């Protein structure tokens, strides 16, 4: 099925407090597996999933060097963009970088992406053709001009289509028993009478992986929904996720409402009622 | 410069059952910038040394973090999450509701 | 495996 290896890099400048803070996290699908935080004397790339301890000392040394070099490059990038926009030394600013692969069901490279953000807004983006760029403004056009001069898209195309795809295959094998094992949600409906006329029905989905899920309060046509609320999928803290959907129904119309749950770990979709 | 206020959810890893150990979660997400202070409270007092996940962000560059500590639900104890951010004119406190 | 940056913004 579809799989992705993603790196999310964040660099925030500290006015008057030293060098910028740099944090990098790596994901395989919805599983974080590595971290780098430069707020240390000797920061190292460290595993964030247990199956990554199967990698030797040189692997961690190489990623540690790659991450420390990136932190320095982002410190230069912060100074550069701050000069592009005529911004003072007193302002704290953020440069964000997401990078990675996506595989299709066929297992081969499907889509790559490399995007830059300055202060929470789009800045520089590599297009899906992996040969052109999109600059958000006049400043980012200078960065695009530098990227074309250095054949940056050519080097990114080789990383996104080859180096990144090969290591995603290596990570899916080491974390095989956890990455490729689908966890179906555990589902139940709760009932709380808001008043003598109406009642809340809440459909729960607990402990599922991956995060993609659909919770729907289906209805037989004759339900008179008074209110509804879906919550964002949230991490349970143990590698799995949670979600619930609620609906305010006239008391006496509970049976007209069914909860439909879709998830890759389910052999069939699940329907459940109070 | 861009500002996004955090979305807050206070919940537990497992369905709460008085007396049995669990984990109290505070999930802040969709916020910007990354500078954010999050505390977990037991009866209005900060829980000692709560942990949190590594800083990551979504497709729209907004950050998310999971603050968590081990706790034991009680009928008398009231847990909450206190969030402070640039976008809030005052710290936002969210009660823990064992059915949300 | 992350990518050591090649160019500057």
């Amino acid at each position: 099925g579809s799989h992705s290896l993603k790196y999310f890099h964040t660099s925030v400048s500290r006015p008057g407090r030293g060098e910028p803070r740099f944090i990098s996290v790596g994901y395989v699908d919805d599983t974080q597996f590595v971290r780098f935080d430069n707020d240390a004397a000797s920061p190292r790339m460290v595993p964030r999933a247990p199956w990554m301890e199967q990698e030797g000392s040189e692997y961690w040394d190489r990623e540690t060097r790659s991450a420390r070099d990136t932190a320095q490059i982002f410190r230069v990038n912060l100074r550069t963009l701050r000069g592009y926009y005529n911004q003072s030394e007193a302002g704290s600013h953020t440069l964000q970088w997401m990078h990675g692969c996506e595989l299709g069901p066929d297992g081969r490279f499907l889509r790559g992406y490399e995007q830059f953000a300055y202060d929470g807004k789009d800045y520089l983006t590599l297009n899906e053709d992996l040969r052109s760029w999109t600059a958000v403004d006049t400043a980012a056009q200078i960065s695009e001009q530098k990227s074309n001069d250095a054949s940056e898209a050519e080097h990114q195309r080789a990383y996104l289509e080859d180096t990144c795809v090969e290591w995603l295959h290596k990570y899916l094998e080491k974390g095989k028993e956890t990455l490729l094992h689908l966890e179906p949600p555990k589902t139940h409906v709760t009932h709380h009478p808001i008043s003598d006329h109406e009642a809340t029905l809440r459909c729960w989905a607990l402990g599922f992986y991956p995060a993609e899920i659909t919770l729907t309060w289906q209805q037989d046509g004759e339900g008179h929904t008074q209110d509804t609320e879906l919550v964002e999928t949230r991490p349970a803290g143990d590698g799995t996720f949670q979600k619930w959907a609620a609906v305010v129904v006239p008391s006496g119309e509970e049976q007209r409402y069914t909860c439909h749950v879709q998830h890759e770990g389910l052999p069939e979709p699940v329907t459940l009622r109070w | 410069m861009i500002q996004r206020t955090p979305k807050i959810q206070v919940y537990s890893r497992h369905p709460a059952e008085n007396g049995k150990s669990n984990f109290l979660n505070c999930y802040v997400s969709g916020f910007h910038p990354s500078d954010i202070e999050v505390d977990l409270l037991k009866n209005g007092e900060r829980i000692e040394k709560v942990e949190h996940s590594d800083l990551s962000f979504s497709k729209d560059w907004s950050f998310y973090l999971l603050y968590y500590t081990e706790f034991t639900p009680t009928e008398k104890d009231e847990y909450a999450c206190r969030v402070n951010h640039v976008t809030l004119s005052q710290p936002k406190i969210v009660k823990w509701d064992r059915d949300m | 495996r992350m990518y050591s940056p090649t160019s500057i913004l």
